């Protein structure tokens, strides 16, 4: 009765992937986002 | 029959393109294992373009110097001929099936005066990357540094515009691939309701960045070993970017732990539920001399003084790649991601 929240608010990993293939497009670490 | 023979050969096509992504993948973690030793902070690379690019290498060098690149690239053998080609057409087919994927890649080959090229490498690299061949000068080093910076700013649309830096005189060609990704959240965030919020940089210092919000059906799971959250958030066109969330500030850094299995085990474990979703704007720039790296990761004699390029020349033998560097750009936003990877390779004399 009362949904889950995800919050991104500390350091993080992601990857884009091409689901089909299965192919990793894209792999990263943000570590601050307000920065290059 | 006729069928028979070309039934089985597509079982075998079907087994060794999800081997070859397989492969990719762990390429990447092993990538991302080596840039985090040096490289604290934000970081981005493309595997596939990464991997592309050294295949390109690969076909056009023999002996160690080839079996050492197919090694690095966790490039295993298959089963039994001549059907490289068949596996690459299967790959560009699977990557242009979704006309909603917004995924393009390109490939050239910068090449200095009157350096003749083996015919059998300019034909596969026109096959299999459809690579662009453009006369250069790199004697005359800051005309070609200008020349070869307009090609890569056309191609990545403006958002790579000075991929070069410094030019070796002595380079007798070099090989640039780009990949340029531009994605659309299956659901976009409304940006009505990004706000600004508290990010945490580490146990105790912060910081304030833009958020946005969702609210809606994700799909998701918590690895409890790991002790992280991990998110799908979909795009149009069939691809998705995976976000892994550490519960405590790095303790057990993934990085070290990171392979297909474990992504796969996520990938099992997800439960798509109504949740809130708060996920950050961010854009990122990144450039990573790849040359020590890959030392590294045991490609050693494309670097070294006896490097054996015959497939990419014929007389030519004093040929060595010296730089491999790789630059990557990500912004993320309300809309969806758009990302580009370029990467060059200079072979020298």
């Amino acid at each position: 009765s009362m949904p889950p929240v995800i919050k991104i608010d500390r350091p993080f990993h992601f990857m884009i992937y091409e689901e089909t293939s299965g192919m990793l497009l894209f792999l990263g670490r943000v570590v601050n986002p307000t920065l290059l | 029959s006729e069928e028979k023979a070309s039934e089985e050969e597509k079982a075998w096509l079907m087994a060794s393109r999800q081997q070859l992504a397989k492969e990719t993948s762990n390429f990447g973690f092993s990538l991302l294992r080596k840039i985090s030793m040096r490289h604290d902070g934000n970081m981005v690379f493309s595997p596939f373009g990464m991997s592309l690019a050294m295949t390109g290498l690969m076909l056009g060098a023999t002996g160690p110097t080839e079996t050492q690149i197919k090694r690095g690239l966790h490039l295993q053998a298959l089963k039994p001929p001549g059907l490289l080609p068949s596996l690459f057409k299967g790959l560009r087919e699977t990557l242009s099936r979704n006309l909603e994927l917004g995924l393009t890649q390109g490939s050239f080959a910068f090449i200095h005066k009157d350096f003749d090229v083996k015919e059998t490498f300019f034909n596969l690299s026109k096959r299999y990357f459809d690579t662009e061949c453009v006369p250069m000068n790199f004697r005359n080093a800051s005309q070609a540094k200008r020349l070869m910076n307009h090609y890569i700013n056309k191609e990545t649309r403006g958002k790579i515009p000075k991929l070069f830096d410094e030019i070796n005189p002595e380079t007798k060609l070099i090989l640039v691939d780009y990949i340029l990704f531009k994605g659309k959240w299956l659901t976009p965030f409304d940006p009505v309701f990004t706000e600004v919020d508290t990010f945490h940089l580490d146990k105790y210092k912060t910081i304030k960045v833009p958020m946005m919000y969702g609210a809606g059906k994700f799909a998701s799971t918590f690895d409890k070993n790991f002790r992280c959250h991990v998110l799908k958030l979909p795009y149009q066109g069939n691809a998705t970017m995976l976000v892994v969330l550490m519960e405590k500030m790095d303790h057990l850094a993934l990085e070290d732990y990171l392979t297909t299995d474990l992504v796969e085990t996520w990938l099992r474990n997800m439960k798509t539920r109504n949740m809130e979703v708060f996920f950050p704007k961010f854009k990122l720039d990144q450039k990573y001399e790849m040359h020590e790296l890959l030392r590294q990761m045991g490609i050693r004699r494309i670097f070294s003084p006896f490097a054996d390029l015959s497939e990419l020349s014929a007389t030519g033998r004093n040929l060595q790649v010296s730089r491999v560097l790789q630059r990557t750009v990500i912004e993320v936003d309300e809309r969806g991601t758009e990302a580009v990877a370029g990467i060059l390779s200079e072979i020298t004399a």
